[PDB]
């Protein structure tokens, strides 16, 4: 529908106002760019006032010299050059670990997703909801678990952990030679790296972003938290999803101010 | 500061505390750099080393001894190569990780150096002041003595959220004390609080509304009962590793944004953790992490032994010149913990090597109050216990106000002489 001026012409008639259901009749003119977006709808360009004149090359080529050249095709002493001279994200959190959350009540344990299926929480108009007792999450009960996941993360990152490239000894640390890169261990030639690096924190952090993401929750992109043949594998449609939502900006809206805490100064 | 971890630069800063220890140890013994050398290698003649001490396995036990402890050199001294100790001979000895030493020994078989005395680290200089500014000190306090209260967080108990005891706290500084200066260090709503890290956490009916965040938790919970310390009262705000509110999680931390928090501009103050300050004459150091909790000695003989731990583990914070001479830092596995920011390691290293008059150190131990070295070490100890009974606090009466040889008068301040401090319950 890119491609075809009728399917431009259409989606620009329903934005201007102009209603247009399935099986509709619409009578288009091409305007003077390709050949779809140079389209208009034949009463928009009768009003004379737009100054919208046809394309004289688009109705000379299409309208005349092919539906002629097919014409005249096979007739004796016609030639082609004489009619034509006449007329002319997926990878990024491919590692993170997921953001564990805790009922008030039940005090259950369960991975978190964004606003999709779930056997252990429902995301609800009033807010998100624990299936097995309920209970529904006040602000606080939410944004401190997930800064105190944060924080638990960070603290790890600071312990600075210190792996060796060569495989054959790999050994972890966090003993840090004035050489840093250099390992530890006796003539090896493996390289000094910290398992947590950065990168690693700063795609955790966007990956939470992500899990309060209304825009990325309306478009479906969040990564599946739980594969296929696990046994607390949850279907919710889109429009639960959009309604959901957009009941639930505010919320969404504190959880991402919460994480960008962490996120402007990563 | 962004929350950056690189290898290379941390690397830096080791080698930079190396060169400068050396060059300290150089001076103050008077010593050439000839008659220092490398000590991992073999030679035949007794030399100078200095370096950090670490185990002899990168991967190694929980618990040291002095048969498994190396030596570290600088990039210079043994091209970083660690060299184990043999501590035989030596029968009194005080190391832990991240300190420096300078040892005289040699180097008899390639894999050991001997370890033939101890060269112990001169204690860094105390600071001093003109006659004109202890004078000054004196109009300010009026012949009257200085009141500094100080305080540890965290204020509240485990499983509930009542502030009664700092209440009660606030109205006896406001109305009895009345000191000049109050300090209170964080954390004040801790992160490995068991309520907030299992959500556990209830709606405040004396809140019009409730509050989203951990900072408009403080904002409705601590600012109301903040704001109630007297405008006189000077009082300092100092962050932790653990504070939910600040948004540095690393030592060396940066202090807490006073408008955000929402305090009045009149008598609170935002300081890093640590930092160094002074009130009229006394020079203070604040600093917390726990030190005296996780720093683990290894003792030989039997007199440091006899010693009281405190004053060994406060000599050692005197000699390296640093707060938290722990390295690698401490983990609680994993919770939290000392949270080192390596590449900043400076930034806790002793204000212009000027050791403090007074040194307060919050630690999860018992309180007490000691004096080493001339120096005033505090613990006020926890200003509310784990189940929610009482705590304690510092109070610090010092009167109001030794003289140094050379043509500029200066004068040592002695503060041990003239500071009374006790250790009141909250």
């Amino acid at each position: 529908g890119k491609n075809m001026p009728a399917v431009q012409v259409a989606l620009r008639m329903r934005k201007a106002g102009r209603v247009v259901k399935a099986g509709s009749v619409i009578t288009f003119v091409i305007t003077k760019l390709s050949v779809a977006e140079r389209a208009h709808a034949l009463n928009e360009v009768m009003i004379k006032s737009n100054n919208l004149i046809p394309d004289p090359q688009y109705y000379l080529e299409k309208q005349i010299f092919a539906p002629v050249e097919r014409l005249l095709e096979r007739i004796d002493s016609f030639n082609v050059v004489r009619l034509s001279e006449a007329l002319g994200d997926v990878e990024r959190f491919k590692d993170t670990v997921t953001l564990e959350l805790s009922c008030p009540s039940c005090d259950k344990r369960f991975p978190f997703g964004g606003i999709v299926s779930s056997n252990y929480y429902r995301v609800s108009y009033n807010g998100l909801q624990c299936k097995h007792c309920e209970q529904l999450f006040t602000p606080l009960q939410l944004t401190s678990q997930i800064e105190h996941s944060i924080r638990a993360h960070i603290s790890l990152y600071y312990a600075g952990w210190l792996q060796c490239d060569d495989s054959t000894c790999g050994i972890v640390t966090r003993q840090v030679s004035v050489f840093g890169k250099r390992c530890l261990n006796d003539g090896c030639t493996g390289v000094m790296r910290y398992k947590y690096s950065d990168k690693q924190l700063y795609n955790q952090l966007l990956y939470f972003d992500s899990l309060f993401d209304c825009e990325k929750n309306k478009k479906q992109e969040l990564k599946p938290i739980y594969l296929p043949d696990d046994l607390d594998y949850p279907q919710l449609t889109e429009s639960s999803i959009k309604a959901l939502t957009e009941q639930n900006r505010e919320l969404m809206e504190t959880g991402r101010s919460v994480v960008q805490k962490y996120l402007n100064d990563c | 500061r962004t929350m950056r971890q690189n290898l290379q630069e941390a690397s830096d800063v080791l080698d930079d505390q190396i060169e400068s220890f050396t060059k300290i140890i150089q001076n103050h013994y008077k010593l050439s750099p000839n008659d220092f050398a490398d000590p991992t290698i073999q030679s035949q003649s007794e030399i100078y080393a200095v370096g950090r001490i670490v185990p002899d396995s990168p991967t190694y036990d929980k618990f040291l001894n002095p048969e498994s402890l190396s030596l570290e050199t600088s990039r210079m001294g043994g091209v970083g190569r660690r060299v184990r100790l043999d501590l035989s001979q030596v029968n009194e000895l005080s190391f832990f990780l991240g300190q420096i030493v300078a040892f005289k020994g040699k180097n008899a078989n390639g894999d050991y150096f001997t370890v033939n005395s101890i060269l112990p680290l001169p204690y860094p200089n105390s600071p001093v002041s003109t006659s004109q500014e202890l004078q000054e000190f004196q109009a300010n306090l009026e012949g009257s003595s200085l009141k500094v209260i100080v305080t540890c967080g965290p204020y509240f108990a485990n499983d509930n959220f009542s502030l009664e005891l700092l209440q009660e706290f606030i109205d006896s500084i406001n109305n009895e004390v009345k000191p000049h200066v109050l300090i209170m260090f964080g954390p004040f709503i801790d992160i490995t609080h068991p309520l907030i890290a299992s959500g556990k956490l209830p709606n405040f009916p004396q809140f019009k509304t409730q509050p989203k965040t951990l900072d408009e938790l403080f904002l409705k919970l601590f600012t109301p009962i903040l704001k109630t310390i007297s405008p006189h009262i000077q009082t300092v705000l100092i962050p932790s590793t653990k504070d939910a509110i600040s948004n540095h999680a690393a030592y060396p931390q940066a202090s807490l944004i006073r408008k955000a928090l929402q305090l009045p501009k009149r008598n609170f103050k935002c300081m890093a953790n640590p930092s160094s300050f002074q009130i009229n004459e006394i020079y203070f150091g604040c600093s917390n992490v726990d030190t005296f909790k996780d720093l683990k000695e290894v003792i030989k003989g039997g007199t440091t032994s006899s010693r009281y731990r405190l004053d060994r583990v406060s000599e050692h914070i005197l000699q390296q010149r640093r707060y938290y001479p722990i390295f690698p830092g401490s983990i609680r596995t994993h919770i939290s913990g000392a949270d080192l920011d390596v590449s900043y390691l400076g930034l806790t290293e002793f204000v212009g090597g000027f050791s403090p008059d007074i040194m307060i150190i919050p630690s999860e131990l018992q309180h007490f109050a000691r004096v080493v070295q001339n120096v005033v070490v505090i613990n006020p100890g926890r200003f509310i216990r784990a189940t929610g009974n009482r705590g304690s606090y510092a109070q610090i009466t010092v009167q109001c106000p030794t003289l140094v040889e050379g043509e500029e008068p200066v004068y040592l301040h002695n503060v041990w002489k003239r500071a009374r401090v006790d250790l009141i319950a909250s």
